[PDB]
């Protein structure tokens, strides 16, 4: 899954 | 093949990128929010692989640990990356 930073 | 890049994180603004792990357990820049901090500074581009953050190896970190580490970090930040090519 994608992860926001 | 490996490049050292630097950027400045001096506010509470997010980096404005999304990360993903691929089949080799490599940390890949998946999307970059236009107008966000990384986009403005030009530091990373889609498909780049992050190897180290301030000399800290990404390989033995979970995605949550990386997310937390990056959210809280401030100042001059160095990434060791494997760049993608157009």
């Amino acid at each position: 899954k994608e992860y926001y930073v | 093949r490996v490049r050292l890049v630097q950027f400045q994180k001096n506010t509470d603004e997010p980096m404005g990128i999304t990360l993903k792990m691929n089949e080799l357990n490599h940390c890949i820049v998946a999307r970059i929010m236009h107008g966000g901090m990384i986009h403005r500074q030009g530091t990373l581009h889609v498909g780049d692989e992050i190897r180290e953050i301030n000399g800290i190896s990404v390989a033995n970190q979970t995605v949550e640990q990386l997310q937390k580490m990056l959210r809280e970090m401030r100042g001059s930040i160095t990434f060791k990356i494997v760049p993608s090519y157009r």
